């Protein structure tokens, strides 16, 4: 019984291992059961196929990597915040004189207390730390029909 | 009407184009597709591609970006670089949005970063809860590097509380 | 037993053989179907020290 | 116009000045033990704290000299967990009923 705590197990070609009989529990951050999320990951795999592809740069079967999903969620998070914001301009800052942003803590709060359902499930933030606290880790397991959520 | 963000991406060479950068450009193009997300503003992006393991270059690009005008930075992959860019953004009060989890030296008191990667303590608690569900008795923990021991902290320390023998 | 003639995937045969606990197996094959049945016996996970 | 820098005593504050000393080619002299950076291609830093791998080999050698059969590793921070790695892996090689 193998148990991979990597959040990318789903993106692994497990057919040979599948026909063996291993209990092969893992993890999955992506709620690909959602129709919108499955359409987004299919659109991303379609966009990554019209480019000259990179096979054997890993053992992905043509899926979205977790780092790609989190970056997608990041740009959607700042987009949700800017949509919910006031007239948020942008000030050209410096580094030799670190003048603080006059929109700074306002827009950082409007980022942090903003919830959104992205490709990794719910995106919520406990505003005392900045870490991602409420999140659903789906459990996948390898059976004869592939990788199924248990 | 514009809103400009910035992204600092580490790449070894240009043959392996960054999937982080590709997802970044994919996400900003889908935001420019969707006109239900404040359509009067257009969200544009400013990329800076740096070499791998260069906190100094990451700092230079962050400085140049904040001199150009950036509303939010998406930092690099390496931990020292993303902590340096996080401290730059925390001093400058611009938000920093990182997607890679970092080594547990987070006691630097910051409130201008969000780490979309799940908490390495919560992943260990999930692994412990799943092993307590499966009722295993002998578990062979196999890691790859010290980040792995930090991420399996709770599972390895779990045996004194619950009856499980652990070989590491 | 006899491996199936047309459908060269003998995975139901190997699954029944694994289910009824037959570890000492003699194959009478040609080398081509021997290599294909070695691939199929690897995919069934029956390449252990028991078999 | 400094000849060589003597940096601060925490990991995030020292990994910035180490990269500054690497890019400006002045000798950085670290004193506290820094968290293990995965590059190891920075060249212009020297460090006087003995590394946690050799400290862990020392505690494994001294446990094996004392012939303890079951120990109780107690840490207070993950830098310490990274350090005690040799002792934690030791049950696989030598008979020690470890417990963390």
């Amino acid at each position: 019984h193998y148990f991979f705590t990597t959040l990318d197990l789903f993106a692994l070609d497990l057919e040979l291992y599948r026909y063996s009989g291993v209990n092969m529990t893992g993890f999955r951050l992506l709620n690909i059961d959602n129709p919108h999320v499955s359409s987004i990951i299919e659109k991303w795999s379609m966009e990554r196929l019209q480019a000259p592809p990179r096979p054997e740069t890993g053992l992905l079967d043509g899926m979205m990597t977790t780092e790609a999903a989190l970056m997608y969620d990041a740009v959607y998070m700042v987009a949700i915040a800017s949509h919910r914001a006031s007239q948020l301009t942008v000030s050209s800052l410096q580094c030799h004189r670190h003048k603080p942003w006059r929109l700074g803590p306002r827009f950082m709060n409007l980022i942090k207390e903003a919830r959104w359902d992205g490709l990794t499930g719910r995106i919520t933030f406990n505003k005392t730390d900045g870490l991602r606290k409420d999140f659903d880790l789906d459990i996948i397991s390898l059976k004869e029909e592939g990788t199924e959520k248990i | 009407h514009v809103l400009r963000i910035g992204g600092i991406f580490e790449t070894v060479e240009n043959e392996p184009v960054n999937v982080e950068e590709l997802a970044f450009k994919f996400a900003v193009t889908s935001i420019n597709r969707n006109r239900t997300l404040m359509p009067n503003t257009t969200l544009t992006y400013d990329i800076q591609r740096i070499n791998l393991f260069d906190s100094f270059e990451a700092s230079r690009r962050a400085c140049d970006q904040l001199a150009l005008g950036v509303a939010a930075l998406f930092g690099p992959s390496h931990s020292s670089s993303v902590s340096a860019v996080q401290s730059i953004c925390n001093a400058l009060e611009v938000p920093h949005i990182q997607t890679r989890w970092k080594h547990p030296s987070v006691d630097s008191r910051d409130l201008f970063y969000i780490n979309l990667y799940p908490d390495y303590a919560a992943i260990s608690r999930a692994v412990l809860d799943l092993v307590l569900y499966y009722n295993w008795k002998t578990v062979t923990v196999v890691y790859e590097d010290s980040t792995g021991l930090i991420r399996l902290q709770e599972l390895i320390k779990a045996p004194s509380r619950y009856n499980i023998k652990i070989k590491i | 037993r006899q491996l199936p003639p047309a459908n060269k995937d003998a995975k139901p045969l190997l699954k029944e053989m694994k289910k009824s606990k037959e570890f000492y197996v003699i194959f009478d094959c040609s080398h081509e179907t021997a290599a294909e049945i070695l691939k199929q016996i690897l995919f069934m996970g029956m390449m252990t020290e028991y078999y």
